[PDB]
């Protein structure tokens, strides 16, 4: 190998994936607010 | 049944255990038989990928 | 990752069983269900919904 120029490594970087929802989004909670049943 | 299956559950470890040597013995045999082929259809220097 | 911020999450056990043979007594039985199983009575709640 003249040139070991470099092919399998990489700089790895896992991005954040987080997924949340209220009960009721605020729009809807303001339209229907929530009584429990 | 209440009762466990008793000493027959080590059946299904020696029954694999078996298997695994019957794979030695097969993956000899057809190994053995692949390297005939290959021989005989004449690559005598080292090479990768036959 | 997930974020529940404010909800209500009613999570069941389920059937912790084990489907093995139980010796019962059967030499003398009896069954008396009541109406709570059908939430019909509290003073027939259907119509006595309201009492004024």
């Amino acid at each position: 190998n003249y040139n070991e120029k470099s092919q399998r490594d990489f700089r790895v970087v896992t991005i954040g994936y987080n997924l949340a929802a209220s009960r009721q989004d605020e729009f809807a909670e303001r339209i229907y607010p929530t009584t429990v049943i | 049944t209440d009762e466990g299956p008793g000493e027959v559950v080590k059946a299904l470890t020696v029954n694999t255990n078996i298997r695994n040597s019957n794979n030695a013995v097969k993956r000899m045999l057809n190994y053995l038989a692949q390297l005939r082929e290959v021989v005989h259809n004449g690559y005598n220097r080292p090479k990768f990928g036959i | 990752t997930n974020v529940v911020t404010n909800t209500p999450i009613d999570v069941c056990k389920g059937p912790d069983v084990d489907g093995t043979a139980d010796k019962i007594n059967d030499k003398k039985i009896h069954v008396s269900q009541g109406l709570k199983e059908f939430q019909v009575a509290k003073g027939d709640r259907v119509e006595n919904e309201i009492t004024e």
